[PDB]
């Protein structure tokens, strides 16, 4: 809840191409990868011994897409973060007890992955404008700690 | 604390920089200061518009301090120390501000080098950069 | 923040006898020494260049004084710690662009100065009382961001 | 990074603990559990009420890791490879965790050792704790 017209209209145009059936399994993916102790939440996720198991983890992409549908969700309601995440933040912070840092770190591996996929397209103000999506996001799911 | 292969990763990875470096390094800290405004109050002195000479010949700096890295990714504290009395002693640099260059570099070499941001790599070099970072904002002297 | 009735008693109690004087300046010096980086945030208060110099700083002493006032207010209004803190949340966000991990340092930073002078009264269930505080108060001054 | 001086505050100061290192480590532990109720889902097969004798060896154990770390301060990477292994590889720790803990132990510190508890040697022993953390919450192997 803090973005420019400008803004706006950046993230827009630039989702509107986001594959939604390989870049969330990426990200969440990426994230067990880069930040390993995160793969202690997903203990019934299966094989997450190496990289590739983790990147080649079925259950890991098809959670990913929930996660990429639910950030869709975000983009559609940018100016209403707080409510559009406030169940996702109650099993987040009460049930789950997920340390709102790694919100924080998901946010900025989404952030990698629309600059992997997107080269010099992901220019540095489209960087600006996601890097204030990602961190509302973070925010939000960190609602009921707040 | 670097693996064996996250050191063979980062030096296959930079090494891909090449050339590229202080162009590399210059659209890290260009990222960095829009991504993040609050970042250009270390740099209240330069000229921080788009483009400017005086952020290219400072990107090219940093990337030219990481290829010192690399290479001496075993003899850390030693080889670091004046960029350490730098950021640590004299300009007392938020950690956090670490995280947000070490992330913005990351971008970049993802938005250049797609073939070799594979998942492996990516998580070496955030540990190698999160390792600079360490080292440059503790004062061990 | 949630405080038994038997919690608030404890923390109550250990509070009145906090030295008003020293405490908040302990707190905030010990601050700018342990995490060096906030002594950016103080360049106008003189002579930051030893542990001793800082300790021992007029301006720092006074600054911490106002510091542990605000933190007996929150004491005194814990059912409405946001509309106690509103403005002094927009200075440390809006104006000032303070990281929010610095206000959960300080909050901890203060814990240590209260185990410093009460030795073994500042017993674990007095600690636990005491950290629902601080992180009620870290979080309040954080809120301008949310 | 540690300097000299941190390594000499941080033998000095834990030189003090002597034969206190159990009852300090348990009193760090039933400080975090308290305090932090969540860092007791990494220990659901334990004994957590107050008093426990599975704390109480719990923390003696800790303690001599803690006192072990002193001695090699300098080789932390081979001394603390088990730890690492064990809370990286097998436990696989959130890192905030042990941000958790060394707040714990420095206020076990404070309220046992006034004298010691100096802000030179806060700074040092939270320094000490920071790297400790990180070498056992990274997979180098
Ligand atoms: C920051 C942005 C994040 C978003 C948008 C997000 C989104 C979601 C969504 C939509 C679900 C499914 C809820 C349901 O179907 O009931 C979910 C579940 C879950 N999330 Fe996240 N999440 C985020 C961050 C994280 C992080 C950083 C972690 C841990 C490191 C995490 C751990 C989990 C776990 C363990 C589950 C349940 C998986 C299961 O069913 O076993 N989340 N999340
Ligand atoms: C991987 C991370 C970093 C590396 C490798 C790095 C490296 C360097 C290098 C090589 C210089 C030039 C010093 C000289 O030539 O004398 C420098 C200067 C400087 N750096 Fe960094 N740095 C890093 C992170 C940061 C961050 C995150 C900030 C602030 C947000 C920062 C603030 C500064 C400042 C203020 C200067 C002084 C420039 C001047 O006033 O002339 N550094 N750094
Ligand atoms: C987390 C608990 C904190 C509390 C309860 C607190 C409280 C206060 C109070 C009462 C003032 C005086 C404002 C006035 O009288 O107009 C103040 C000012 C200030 N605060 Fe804090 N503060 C906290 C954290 C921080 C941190 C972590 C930093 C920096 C790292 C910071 C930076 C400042 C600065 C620069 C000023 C202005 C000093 C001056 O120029 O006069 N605050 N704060
Ligand atoms: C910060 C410094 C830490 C040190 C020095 C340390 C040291 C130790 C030691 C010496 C052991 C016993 C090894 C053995 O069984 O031979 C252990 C085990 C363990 N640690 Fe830690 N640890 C630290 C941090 C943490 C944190 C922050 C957590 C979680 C919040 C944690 C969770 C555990 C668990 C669950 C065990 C297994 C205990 C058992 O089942 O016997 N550790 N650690
Ligand atoms: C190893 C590591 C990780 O994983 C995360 C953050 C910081 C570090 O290390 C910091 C550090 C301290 C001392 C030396 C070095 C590397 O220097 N060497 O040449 O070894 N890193
Ligand atoms: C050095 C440091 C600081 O200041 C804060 C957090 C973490 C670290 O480094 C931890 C670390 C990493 C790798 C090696 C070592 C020990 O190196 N020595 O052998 O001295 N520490």
């Amino acid at each position: 809840v803090h973005l420019t017209p400008e803004e706006k209209s950046a993230v827009t145009a630039l989702w509107g191409k986001v594959n939604v059936d390989e870049v969330g399994g990426e990200a969440l993916g990426r994230l067990l990868v880069v930040y390993p102790w995160t793969q202690r939440f997903f203990e019934s996720f299966g094989d997450l011994s190496t990289p590739d198991a983790v990147m080649g983890n079925p259950k890991v992409k098809a959670h990913g897409k929930k996660v990429l549908g639910a950030f869709s969700d975000g983009l559609a309601h940018l100016d209403n973060l707080k409510g559009t995440f406030a169940t996702l933040s109650e099993l987040h912070c009460d049930k789950l007890h997920v340390d709102p840092e790694n919100f924080r770190l998901l946010g900025n591996v989404l952030v990698c992955v629309l600059a992997h996929h997107f080269g010099k397209e992901f220019t540095p103000p489209v960087q600006a404008a996601y890097q204030k999506v990602v961190a509302g996001v973070a925010n939000a799911l960190a609602h009921k700690y707040h | 604390v670097l693996s064996p292969a996250d050191k063979t990763n980062v030096k296959a990875a930079w090494g891909k920089v090449g050339a590229h470096a202080g162009e590399y390094g210059a659209e890290a800290l260009e990222r960095m200061f829009l991504s993040f405004p609050t970042t250009k109050t270390y740099f209240p002195h330069f000229d921080l518009s788009h483009g400017s000479a005086q952020v290219k010949g400072h990107g090219k700096k940093v990337a030219d301090a990481l290829t010192n890295a690399v290479a001496h990714v075993d003899d850390m504290p030693n080889a670091l120390s004046a960029l350490s009395d730098l950021h640590a002693h004299k300009l007392r640099v938020d950690p956090v501000n670490f995280k947000l260059l070490s992330h913005c570099l990351l971008v970049t070499l993802a938005a250049h080098l797609p073939a070799e941001f594979t998942p492996a790599v990516h998580a070496s070099l955030d540990k190698f950069l999160a390792s600079v970072s360490t080292v440059l904002t503790s004062k061990y002297r």
